[PDB]
């Protein structure tokens, strides 16, 4: 999308690796403002919203809390208290036509600065005097979106900069969104930490011939222990001995 | 619901459009300039015609705005470049007629040719042919020749429509509240609405005597050694007390006499200064010409160039059908696109003509960051004089052993520095006369002082006044002898050549204060210091934004054009030629003892 019209993409119910994100070499631009990604993988959110635009390499610095700028101020205005992630990569082998990509337009005339997170696709005309303009343009009346040009042989700062931010949030509901799972390889018949679905303890896990019924994860005895659980990646039954301690 | 706020939303409108339309201006004007094609013409003639009839709108919106109800400076400064109304003050047939008469002008210029009366079998154009028998042969009969038709031809071609050019740019700038046109032409050097950095329009014809006066007796030396020493090949033809004769002064017009050299050699039997047989030993190329000048740039502390300046430039003649106009030419295409168009060869020349556009690269990229308006240099002389730096600065034997190309144990000995000063002092005050003698008399001829029945005869004693040349056979009125150069033929601004040449010299003077150099001047070099690389940068950066009074005194605390740097430069010269023309007529006075 052009940054006067900014698409916003909500995501929720999802696991989402940041990994590859970071991992990829193509994105010019990195910028995480409240997080890690060793965090974001350890964070669980309620809300990640993607907003995503294309501006110059120029415009990409403006995209930060705090920043006054064309973009900042009239077509995407960050908050100071922002939690999320800024990236940009360069898309001149995409966006850029010889002839001239005029189709991304953006916002240079306005009344008054934008508040956070806001979108405003009105075509109104900037009325710049004490004149009315009534639609049509005048001296002094401007049409308020200008195009970029992105053409191929733009210099670095003109050339067109994909940019995605996403937006993280907790709020007073359950978050859903949270990092990859890193599940290690199952070692049996030994004394061994275990920490399955976030149960955490110490034992040997031995297979087992209680037949669980499918909505029952763990098993208790008469004494409250957990003496059983099922393996989450293979719908298997293990019984969870004590290690064998004794007196001496 | 103030002027300010209005103005400032029209100026950044009218930047993001300029922008745009003269990305596209110049884009067309690459596509014509790199590759000759019709389609191309078109194309070039349809992007020029639609940014004219832009900036004509944009002029006309931008009356509406006052300037005497606003405070901002710079909002001063890129609101007077749009008011200016320029030739469209006149009417709709006077300005097609001016047009019309420039344009022809520029193709009769362009479309001359050297045939021989009474043999028109067979010749060429002026640049494959007038320029070689003027400058490379040692004849005087068919120099003078080529000299009396050139001037001939142009003369009666040209009379009517510089007459006709002249009265009508009289016009055009009366009507646009100007005095004269050379009135016009001194408006790039004004500077109003600051205090103490304020620079009348007038004082440029003061300052260019002032600075003349303290030229003069260097240019009368370099007369006196070069009139001794042109006897030697034309012994009959010249006078040991009067002028020299016009056509053998190395060029077509005297303006550089930089082919004389050849013929007044101090000493020809020491070694040169000539790396070209070293630079093909070495098998060098275009590329590594413009890899090891960046690195001279970068050692500055300029930054280095885009990707898009090596994957765009065209650094070599692309082929057979692609022919291409092969004169160096820095392109500032906006938006972050430079590049150069110079067809290269493996010459010491072309390697500083290679820094020469490349400095004119980075100064265009220095003050990018400015609004369009001010994406020009100072004044008309700063743009050219940069590039002049790196060729001042490239050529000293300190930079041609750093590159590893100059042998390391060519010794610079007395001989072979003031052999190279000679050089440059061809190049460089062989230029002031002519240049303020052509522009003093256009300066004259706008201004009404000379009548047109006494324009020829006005030019030739100036030429004896001030140059000390004169005509190989008397000339009247029937000829228009200066209009043959470029310059004046298709409205150019002259006088650009001669602060060019004396800001060369003091930028250079800073920049050698600033790097720490010891020695001579001439011997100096910018490179590996980084700290004259600031001093330069916090100039180039500021474009238009500031008075080239102000950017000139950032460099070298002086706040006007100044000659003592040039002197103290060939005060090694000057001094071998004092001691040299011991009996010499050191000098001349105004007379026709060579030729009647
Ligand atoms: C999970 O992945 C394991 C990996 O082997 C696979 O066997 C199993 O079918 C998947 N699904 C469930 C519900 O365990
Ligand atoms: C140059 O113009 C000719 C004329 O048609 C064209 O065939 C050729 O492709 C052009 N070359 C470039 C590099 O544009
Ligand atoms: C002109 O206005 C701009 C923006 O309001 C300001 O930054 C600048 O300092 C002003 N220039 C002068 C000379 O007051
Ligand atoms: C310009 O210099 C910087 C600094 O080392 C370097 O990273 C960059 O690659 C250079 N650009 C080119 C085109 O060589
Ligand atoms: C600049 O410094 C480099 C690094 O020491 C050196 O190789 C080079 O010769 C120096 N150039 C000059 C002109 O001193």
């Amino acid at each position: 999308a052009s940054v006067y019209a900014w698409n916003r993409k909500r995501i929720s119910n999802c696991v989402a690796d940041y990994s590859v994100l970071y991992n990829s070499a193509s994105f010019s631009t990195f910028k995480c403002y409240g997080v890690s990604p060793t965090k974001l993988n350890d964070l669980c959110f309620t809300n990640v919203y993607a907003d995503s635009f294309v501006i110059r390499g120029d415009e990409v610095r403006q995209i930060a809390p705090g920043q006054t700028g064309k973009i900042a101020d009239y077509n995407y205005k960050l908050p100071d208290d922002f939690t999320g992630c800024v990236i940009a990569w360069n898309s001149n082998n995409l966006d850029s036509k010889v002839g001239g990509n005029y189709n991304y337009l953006y916002r240079l005339f306005r009344k008054s600065n934008l508040k956070p997170f806001e979108r405003d696709i009105s075509t109104e005309i900037y009325q710049a005097g004490s004149t009315p303009c009534n639609g049509v343009e005048g001296f002094n009346c401007y049409f308020p979106l200008q195009s970029y040009g992105f053409q191929p042989t733009y210099g670095v700062g003109y050339q067109p900069y994909r940019v995605v931010v996403l937006s993280f949030e907790l709020l007073h509901a359950p978050a859903t969104v949270c990092g990859p799972k890193k599940s290690t390889n199952l070692v049996k018949n030994k004394c061994v930490n275990f920490n399955f679905n976030g149960l955490t303890g110490t034992g040997v896990l031995t297979e087992s011939n209680k037949k669980f019924l499918p909505f029952q994860q763990f098993g208790r005895d008469i004494a409250d222990t957990t003496d059983a659980v099922r393996d989450p990646q293979t719908l298997e039954i293990l019984d969870i001995t004590p290690c064998s301690f004794g007196g001496v | 619901s103030t002027i300010e706020e209005q103005a400032k939303t029209f100026l950044d409108k009218f930047n993001h459009e300029a922008e745009d339309l003269f990305y596209q201006s110049s884009l067309a004007s690459w596509n014509y300039n790199t590759n000759i094609t019709e389609e191309n013409v078109q194309n070039m003639n349809n992007a020029g015609d639609k940014w004219s009839a832009f900036l004509k709108e944009q002029s006309t919106l931008a009356q509406m705005y006052p300037l005497q109800e606003i405070q901002n400076l710079t909002v001063k400064l890129q609101l007077q470049a749009l008011q200016q109304n320029g030739s469209s003050v006149l009417s709709e047939d006077k300005s097609k007629r001016l047009n019309t008469i420039l344009n022809t002008m520029s193709t009769i210029y362009s479309t001359g040719k050297v045939c021989n009366p009474d043999n028109p079998q067979e010749c060429l154009l002026l640049e494959p042919g007038l320029n070689e028998i003027m400058a490379n042969s040692l004849d005087y009969n068919e120099r003078l020749w080529a000299w009396e038709s050139w001037r001939s031809e142009v003369g009666k071609q040209l009379r009517p429509l510089y007459e006709e050019y002249v009265v009508l740019k009289n016009e055009m700038a009366r009507a646009n509240h100007y005095e004269d046109y050379g009135d016009y032409w001194r408006g790039d050097y004004e500077v109003n609405g600051v205090d103490g950095y304020d620079y009348s329009r007038g004082q440029l014809i003061e300052d260019v005597e002032h600075t003349f006066e303290e030229i003069k007796p260097l240019y009368e030396h370099l007369h006196a050694y070069v009139r001794a020493k042109l006897m030697n090949a034309y012994p009959s033809y010249i006078s040991p007390i009067g002028c020299l004769p016009a056509h053998l002064l190395g060029d077509m017009w005297g303006r550089f006499w930089t082919n004389l050299y050849s013929l007044t050699v101090p000493f020809g039997q020491k070694p040169n200064i000539d790396v070209t047989d070293a630079m093909v030993d070495q098998a060098w190329d275009a590329q590594r010409i413009f890899k090891e000048a960046e690195k001279f740039f970068v050692s500055v502390g300029l930054p280095n160039m885009t990707q898009g300046f090596w994957e765009n430039s065209m650094l070599t003649d692309p082929g057979n059908v692609q022919k291409a106009v092969c004169h160096p030419t820095a392109w500032d295409l906006g938006k972050g696109d430079f590049r150069i168009l110079m067809c290269t060869k493996v010459t010491m020349d072309d390697f500083l003509t290679a820094h020469h556009e490349m400095g004119h690269i980075q100064y265009d990229m220095a003050y990018a960051a400015q609004p369009f308006l001010l994406r020009n240099g100072a004044n008309e002389g700063f743009h050219e004089a940069v590039g002049e730096i790196m060729s001042l600065s490239a050529a000293t034997p300190k930079h041609l052993k750093s590159i590893g190309l100059l042998s390391p144990d060519f010794q610079e000995d007395n001989e072979t520095e003031i052999n190279f000063l000679l050089k440059q002092a061809l190049t460089i005050v062989g230029t002031l006369p002519f240049t303020y003698m052509l522009e003093k008399w256009r300066w004259m001829v706008f201004k009404g002082e000379i009548p047109k029945d006494q324009w020829m005869k006005k030019w030739w004693e100036m030429k004896r006044e001030i140059v000390g040349v004169v005509e190989p056979v008397p000339h009247d009125e029937t000829y228009c002898d200066p209009a043959s150069l470029f310059h004046v033929s298709n409205d150019y601004s002259f006088i650009r050549y001669y602060t060019r040449t004396l800001y060369q010299f003091q930028f250079q003077e800073a920049l050698c204060q600033a790097a720490k150099h010891e020695g001579p001047l001439h011997k100096c070099d910018i490179s590996n210091s980084t700290e004259a690389g600031q001093k330069l940068f916090n100039m180039l950066r500021l474009g238009k934004s500031e008075p080239w009074t102000l950017a000139l005194e950032n460099v070298v605390g002086a706040k006007n054009m100044n000659v003592r740097p040039l002197l103290n430069y060939f005060e090694p010269l000057f001094t071998w030629l004092k001691d040299q023309n011991k009996n010499s007529f050191v000098g001349w006075s105004t007379d026709w003892s060579p030729y009647a």
